[PDB]
RNA sequence: GGUGACCACGGGUGACGGGGAAUCAGGGUUCGAUUCCGGAGAGGGAGCCUGAGAAACGGCUACCACAUCCAAGGAAGGCAGCAGGCGCGCAAAUUACCCACUCCCGACCCGGGGAGGUAGUGACGAAAAAUAACAAUACAGGACUCUUUCGAGGCCCUGUAAUUGGAAUGAGUCCACUUUAAAUCCUUCCGCGAGGAUCCAUUGGAGGGCAAGUCUGGUGCCAGCAGCCGCGGUAAUUCCAGCUCCAAU
């Protein structure tokens, strides 16, 4: 059985959005500098019960 | 226990020999059957013609219709169901269109739901679903 | 049939337990601590050291006073002092084992650019070396990860043919000079 | 002004009727050297005229401070048009070869078997 | 008479044999059609000449199996040499240039060599390795010093921005040279060639195994996801989207 009408229902009706543009992200070896720097030497503040590197506030 | 002796290199070899036709993973590989049975004649992928589009009903705990393709392989003329992966891609594939069907990753096991479907479609008229469902390469005409 | 070479073999090994965290959190330090190109570049040095340590360990199974141990040992030790890792004639083998990555990093060219003032921040070094600014001895060196022979430490110096060092100010200063002569004057 | 052509590994090849050595050309920021200049500057060197000096090899290496290579010297042009290979004489206008070009030869010489021995037809050729 | 469970004899192989390969705590396990050695076959067999030397296929003799031209009497066919095409196929290069290197045959220093080298194609694969750096600001901070703290001196720092700023370089392009055989390619260098809106890094992921958001839209047991565990039935940490992050890069 089964109606094959519903193939691509969801991509179909999800309202598309623009992908924006700001920063051409730094790459290669500078990326990795920015990386270490931003979670090793720099901030390393008074601990706030573990981190959340991509978490919310 | 084991035979353990010093001129017992054979009773041992010949012991550890036959007590592999009780392994499962070798009796696929070394017997014959596999090469004889799998429509994919020992071959990673294979080409075949889309003869119709068929929805399959998933295994109870997860209700849904899976959206696969009855294929007939060129080399054998052996038929197949292949689940066309990723959303709304069955919409792309039309009848009688030449598809490159690869496995599922379980090598013979059917994957998860999709009861009794080993194969997944990859290409369609020398394109690749990954390019179509991203909208990079369009349908040929 | 043809002429040609083959004998191409990898310089590295990827880790098994593919992302431990602990392992990542070490191997990142190393990349920043010394301005490394990439992650692989660690597991280059990681793979090279593991050779040495297994070469050494190969010898520690042999009985002493045995023609190989003595020969291969000296040869191997010399090769390390030669590049400036074991010191002064530490040269008796067991010691090799007690030795870590930090070392074959500290003796890369890149590090020994700012270690000898020259650069000004670790990444200058890797730029400066690529930019064909610095030389060794007489050859102008392009490569960051050239392990520097201990002998050839004092001969790292600003190239004779580069802007700082002397001769031909680079095209940026040549253009903003010609803006003052041609554009302004 | 700044070239300074220093040689290495000179051998007096009695039996090829020659003198032969590694040319070591220094050169600063100025780029390579051409083989004409090097011949004339290696001529007054050993005092044999430029005519009788043949140079190939020349391979520069980073920085452009230095370029190695091989050059060499016969005791007369008469011998050089004898011991030396074609390419090095043809390098400068003294001895050139035919331009039939390989597949013209082959297409011809696989005929002239078809014909028997009537020279007229073999001369017919292509 | 000879051989046999110390397994013969029979059958099979996705079997040309070695030298090695990737795997690998020690021991194995599978692969080795793969350039080096050894064997075999030139559609298939058989027989043949000729030859020291061949049962020789860039010989021929039939047959079988293939196939070309035709004036219908007859004639010429062998890529498992190199190129190329067709078919097969998941699955693989140019009707390229040349004897300059290594070597070989000749009567021979002199010709020829698709043996061979050189270009082209070429994410089969391996090595190195750009995709930015730095000063001053504006700040955003945090070990000396100073301050009860708030503040400040500042040797330390680092975050984003202004790019404020010039310096440095290569990817390109292209005078010139080398190379080579002639190139090409590489190495050398004159001359031009970086302010992002550029000279623009992607692929998978983001519940766990497993490094990474109960961030925000939409759907609502559908579509769909999910190697396994699973999610989806009206706030989905799981679908389709957006923004952020992570891994290698
Ligand atoms: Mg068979
Ligand atoms: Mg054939
Ligand atoms: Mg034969
Ligand atoms: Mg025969
Ligand atoms: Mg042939
Ligand atoms: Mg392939
Ligand atoms: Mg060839
Ligand atoms: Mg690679
Ligand atoms: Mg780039
Ligand atoms: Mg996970």
């Amino acid at each position: 059985h089964g109606s094959l009408a519903r193939a691509g229902k969801v991509r179909g009706q999800t309202p598309k959005v623009a992908k924006q543009e700001k920063k051409k992200k730094k790459t290669g070896r500078a990326k990795r500098r920015m990386q270490y720097n931003r979670r090793f030497v720099n901030v390393v503040p008074t601990f706030g019960k573990k981190k959340g590197p991509n978490a919310n506030s | 226990g084991k035979c353990r002796g010093l001129r017992t290199a054979r009773k041992l070899r010949s012991h550890r020999r036959d007590h592999k036709w009780h392994d499962k993973q070798y009796k696929k590989a070394h017997l014959g059957t596999a090469l004889k049975a799998n429509p994919f004649g020992g071959a990673s992928h294979a080409k075949g013609i889309v003869l119709e589009k068929v929805g399959v009903e998933a295994k109870q705990p997860n209700s849904a219709i899976r959206k696969c393709v009855r294929v007939q392989l060129i080399k054998n003329g052996k038929k197949i169901t292949a689940f066309v992966p990723n959303d709304g891609c069955l919409n792309f594939i039309e009848e009688n269109d030449e598809v490159l069907v690869a496995g599922f990753g379980r090598k013979g096991h059917a994957v998860g739901d999709i009861p009794g479907v080993r194969f997944k479609v990859v290409k369609v008229a020398n394109v690749s679903l990954l390019a179509l469902y991203k909208g990079k390469k369009e349908r040929p005409r | 049939p043809v002429a040609r070479s083959w004998v191409c073999r990898k310089t590295y090994v990827t880790p098994r337990r593919p992302f431990e965290k602990s392992r990542l959190d070490q191997e990142l330090k190393l990349i920043g601590e010394y301005g490394l190109r990439n992650k692989r570049e660690v597991w280059r040095v990681k793979f090279t050291l593991a050779k040495i340590r297994k070469a050494a360990r190969e010898l520690l199974t042999l009985d002493e006073k045995d023609p190989r141990r003595l020969f291969e040992g000296n040869a191997l030790l010399r090769r390390l002092v030669r590049i400036g890792v074991l010191d002064e004639g530490k040269m008796k083998l067991d010691y090799i084992l007690g030795l870590k990555i930090e070392d074959f990093l500290e003796r890369r060219l890149q590090t020994q650019v700012f270690k000898l003032g020259l650069a000004k921040s670790i990444h200058h070094a890797r730029v400066l070396i690529r930019q064909r600014h610095i030389r060794v001895r007489k050859q102008v060196v392009n490569i960051p990860s050239f392990i520097v022979r201990l002998d050839s430490q004092k001969h790292i110096d600003f190239s004779l043919r580069s802007p700082y060092g002397g001769g031909r100010p680079g095209r940026v200063k040549r253009k903003n000079a010609k803006k003052g002569q041609g554009g302004a004057g | 002004d700044t070239v300074t052509i220093r040689t290495r590994k000179f051998m007096t090849n009695r039996l090829l009727q020659r003198k032969q050595m590694v040319i070591d050309v220094l050169h600063p920021g100025k780029a390579t050297v051409p083989k004409t200049e090097i011949r004339e500057k290696l001529a007054k060197m050993y005092k044999t005229t430029p005519d009788v000096i043949f140079v190939f090899g020349f391979r520069t290496h980073f920085g452009g401070g230095k370029t190695t290579g091989f050059g060499m010297i016969y005791d007369s042009l008469d011998y050089a048009k004898k011991n030396e290979p074609k390419h090095r004489l043809a390098r400068h206008g003294l001895y050139e070869k035919k331009k039939t070009s390989r597949k013209q030869r082959k297409e011809r010489k696989n005929r002239m078997k078809k014909v028997r021995g009537t020279a007229k037809a073999n001369v017919g050729a292509g």
